RNA sequence: GGAGCUUGACUGCGAGACUUACAAGUCAAGCAGGGACGAAAGUCGGGAUUAGUGAUCCGGCACCCCCGAGUGGAAGGGGUG
RNA sequence: CGCGGCACAUCCACCUUGUGGUGGGUGUGGGUAGGGGAGCGUCCCUCAUUCAGCGAAGCCACCGGGUGACCGGUGGUGGAGGGUGGGGGAGUGAGAAUGCAGGCAUGAGUAGCGACAAGGCAAGUGAGAACCUUGCCCGCCGAAAGACCAAGGGUUCCUGG
RNA sequence: AUGCCGUGGUGUAAAGCGUGGCAGUGAGACGGCGGGGGAUAAGCUCCGUACGUCGAAAGGGAAACAGCCCAGAUCGCCGGC
RNA sequence: UAGACGGUGAGAGCCCGGUACGCGAAAACCCGGCACCUGCCUAGUAUCAAUUCCCGAGUAGCAGCGGGCCCGUGGAAUCCGCUGUGAAUCCGCCGGGACCACCCGGUAAGCCUAAAUACUCCUCGAUGACCGAUAGCGGAUUAGUACCGUGAGGGAAUGGUGAAAAGUACCCCGGGAGGGGAGUGAAAGAGUACCUGAAACCGUGUGCCUACAAUCCGUCAGAGCCUCCUUUUCCUCUCCGGAGGAGGGUGGUGAUGGCGUGCCUUUUGAAGAAUGAGCCUGCGAGUCAGGGACAUGUCGCAAGGUUAACCCGUGUGGGGUAGCCGCAGCGAAAGCGAGUCUGAAUAGGGCGACCCACACGCGCAUACGCGCGUGUGAAUAGUGGCGUGUUCUGGACCCGAA
RNA sequence: AAGUGUCUAAGGGCGCAUGGUGGAUGCCUUGGCAUCGAGAGCCGAUGAAGGACGUGGGAGGCUGCGAUAUGCCUCGGGGAGCUGUCAACCGAGCGUGGAUCCGAGGAUUUCCGAAUGGGGAAACCCAGCACGAGUGAUGUCGUGCUACCCGCAUCUG
């Protein structure tokens, strides 16, 4: 009757200035002590979602 | 008349009634198995049992400022191409000419040199805006 | 608009059961059985169109062979002669002139004899 | 294997590719800050390499005019670690 | 391979040098799940036109036709509604669900005909008599197979057909 | 040896890659070669193979015959190889 | 002002009932109209320091446990319950999402209050791209009936002669039913078993074949036998047509030969000794709702598109500018802006802004073409409706438990 | 002598012709479902809704009605038939002096049912008092009230 946006996946996904959905590359939350800085500037940012996770994510964003 | 009325060839597409004989779309109508999909429909969330891409990724950082002062912008270069003469404009004149919606607080942006002699009234000018509009002869306002 | 799907169905029903007359059993009688048999009849007739091409060829071959061996030549050598002589007849008309004209067929056999090389070497 | 002196067992990054169903993983020249060692060249963003670890949600402990539900605060939240 | 007839895809020469069509050359045309495209038939609403008590639908039969769904013609039946053209709309198509209702088959004129108490003989009535009535035999029950009540039934009672 | 990656040339029709809509599939079988587990076994079980076929492929051969060999059916022909 | 609709022996504006329109009433109920009856005020309203009292009590608050709110006790205010404790009366309390100070809004612990709102047992009026006897109400037909169950409860089936009954007088076979003839009727090929009359199913007759022979019950090749149809040797009676027939054509049937392992579902694999189906006729499964999400085909208009509820009208027609989306992005956000975020830095980077075969004039060039707007006329976009596919929330393809 | 040569139909199959069964298809309809519009929006101790039992000249059912029982009275309307219907049969009647029929108002309105005098297997059993009939006299009959609870008025305590 009026479509629900999946909440949990709109609080984790972000439609950018154009048709890109940017997830958060963040196995970067719990244990950051053994992890070299390299593997954190590897896990610090917002990654455009790949193809094989898009058709569903957008239907989670709607 | 009405006996001479047809759509454009390209619309009015044939409906697909599926379970109508094994010559068009026959028995299984497209769900061609005995699986789960053959009687019902698995959601977009469910992924097999492993945490879906909306549970294993982290919620996006930061909050949402409840008091986000959202504006509406009007383009200084496109305020040139809105008013070729100009001379006198102001937010009401923008919504009048149809440059931005009503019920608004306005910013004026700064793409393109505004080469019209114009004075603009609108809240919250940007750097390049005030620069260009005060170099086009006219000035900025509040 | 509730449609009353009788007429639409009775069309193909009468189709099947008029193209199914002359069937021993519950096959000219009943409809589903007439349909099972229509599928089998038309695959049979399909297979028999090809099959009959090949089978008439084998029959003509038996006949040409009989008239050949009436002329002391085997069918193999008869064909090899009618080839080397080149008379582009085919087993059908060859068998027809075999039946009606023993004379024309024996002329053909002498043609074939005169067009065999020497031997079983070549 | 030993002997010296030290902390790069760095802060902000990262072209690029390896691999990858996705998530995750791995390398990374070189750029700047501010250091070590060296006369310098250079090398150092842990150990000869590959195991020694767990996603998410949720709480915690600090730094930051990020927000602060009338306004000043604040609790609470937020980023960073 | 030959010879004919369809179809699809790319390509050019073309017509209006992209729409859509003429000619050709080449390739292609098994198919399941499944994907695309094009279509038949049922019924309802509109516009156009048209057939109909001289005979509408439905049905049946024959003769044809289309590459398929299917279509037309003709006669028989019937006795009031259908053609077709452009469109709108479907409870739109069945051979299966141990599907649902009705009808009707096979088993099959087959099993059975409900206790191991036992029947007949004469006469009658009657269209018709093993079973009905009259008699006379004969037999079975007689702590019940007799006679009563209570519930239970609810007219099964009696006369007449 | 093969296979794999690249480049260079010739050949080849949709084959490729990117991005969408719509699916299905995720019980495979045998057969050839290469191997594991079996026992030097199985119509066994599990793998590899730009190997095949059935799956989902009819016709001919195999007596009969899903998987073997020939061959991939657009329809017709009482024509040929 | 009547061509609505329905009936009359067919398809009726003019035959009938009616319609259009107009009349229409005692009494009732009710709309409402005037007079009577009742309900007030015989100034303290103003301005006044403010001398004082009052402004809804076991209530508000606070703590405990719960409910409820988007708010799952979380940090939660506001509100509501139950238990303790428990206030003030305006210089009081209450709220403004803990709380505090200032600033605002209002005065809870009395009660009452039309409208727009939903609703349908009921009567009137109407309509339908609603069904038309297996449908549509379970119920057209004695219907919640008959029957089922102790009971609560469950719960059917069953419509059509004809225009008019003119419903077959009369004889005939029969004990009747039933028929035959007669007659009614346009039709009995409408007989109270009745409109039309399907199929399965059950017979009667007739052409073929079949009692030495296996064969998913057919197909192909095929002799013959019967068929109607016919060209002719033919009879020249052709001034009228067909006989035993020859050529020929469809149609029964088919002696005989070869080929051939039903349909479905499901399976690596089925003719399968796997499932399901005795047969015929009717019914049975992918629908629709939403200014839904996605993609696309087509169509409006154009940096726009579009209205929602609602208001006017009677054909779905005209108003309705709230809102939604498009118009600028970045960032946690403050913010900033064709930039924005990180950072010490733009150095990078992440996200987003921008496109010619040449100009105008120049920076420079080895033939180079990167640069700017004005153009040579630089280049396009959405939004709304309609079909389509998929998806969402709805039983959402139908059927089926324990 | 040797060889050939069908004829048969107990009965089957096939196709036609002729029937029967059954009740599909078509076309309806005295029926529903769905909405729109205007109403109305409660009934009941003054006895409801829903019924049992009866009521017609004759059987029942439906319908109407209630021991006054397909009806009673007045007001109106209308005007020629009528005696509701399945279901159309026999009766025997009325009506132009206004019948059937239609609207509004009244009377009658058994018994059960909240059921309420008490009881009860609802539709039945059995009473009290007071009027009013009936018998020689009780028995019998006709009418009315008699439940409970709360509230109020009154004596009460």
């Amino acid at each position: 009757p009026k479509a629900k946006t999946h909440s949990g996946a709109s609080k984790r996904f972000r439609r950018t200035g154009t048709g890109k959905i940017v997830r958060q590359k963040a196995n970067r939350r719990h244990l950051l002590e053994h992890k070299p800085s390299t593997r954190t500037r590897r896990l610090d940012g917002r990654t455009v979602v790949a193809a094989n996770d898009t058709k569903r994510v957008t239907s989670l964003l709607n | 008349k009405l006996h001479d009325l047809r759509p454009a060839r390209g619309s009015k597409i044939a409906r697909t009634r599926v379970g109508r004989g094994d010559g068009s779309k026959g028995k299984t109508a497209g769900r061609g198995t005995k699986g789960t999909r053959a009687r019902k429909q698995v959601p977009v969330t469910f992924e097999g049992g492993q945490m879906p891409i909306h549970m294993r990724l982290p919620k996006l950082k930061g909050f949402r400022n409840r008091f986000r002062t959202e504006y509406e912008i009007v383009n200084v270069g496109d305020i040139n191409r809105l008013f070729p003469q100009g001379g006198a404009v102001g937010v009401d004149d923008l919504v009048a000419k149809g440059a931005v919606r009503k019920n608004a607080l306005v910013k004026v942006l700064g793409d393109g040199k505004l080469t019209a002699k114009v004075d603009v009234s609108a809240h919250k000018f940007s750097g390049s805006a005030r620069a260009k509009i005060t170099a086009a002869g006219g000035s900025a306002t509040e | 608009a509730r449609v009353k799907r009788a007429v639409n169905a009775h069309k193909k029903r009468r189709s099947i059961l008029k193209a199914s007359r002359g069937y021993r059993g519950q096959r000219s009688r009943l409809y589903r059985k007439a349909k099972e048999q229509q599928l089998h009849s038309l695959n049979y007739a399909y297979r028999d169109r090809r099959a009959r091409k090949g089978e008439f060829r084998k029959l003509w071959i038996a006949r040409i062979n009989a008239a050949a061996r009436l002329n002391d030549i085997t069918y193999n050598r008869l064909i090899q002669g009618l080839k080397a002589a080149g008379v582009e007849v085919d087993r059908k008309n060859l068998a027809d002139i075999a039946i009606s004209d023993p004379a024309a067929f024996t002329a053909l056999v002498d043609v074939a004899r005169a067009a065999l090389p020497e031997d079983v070497n070549a």
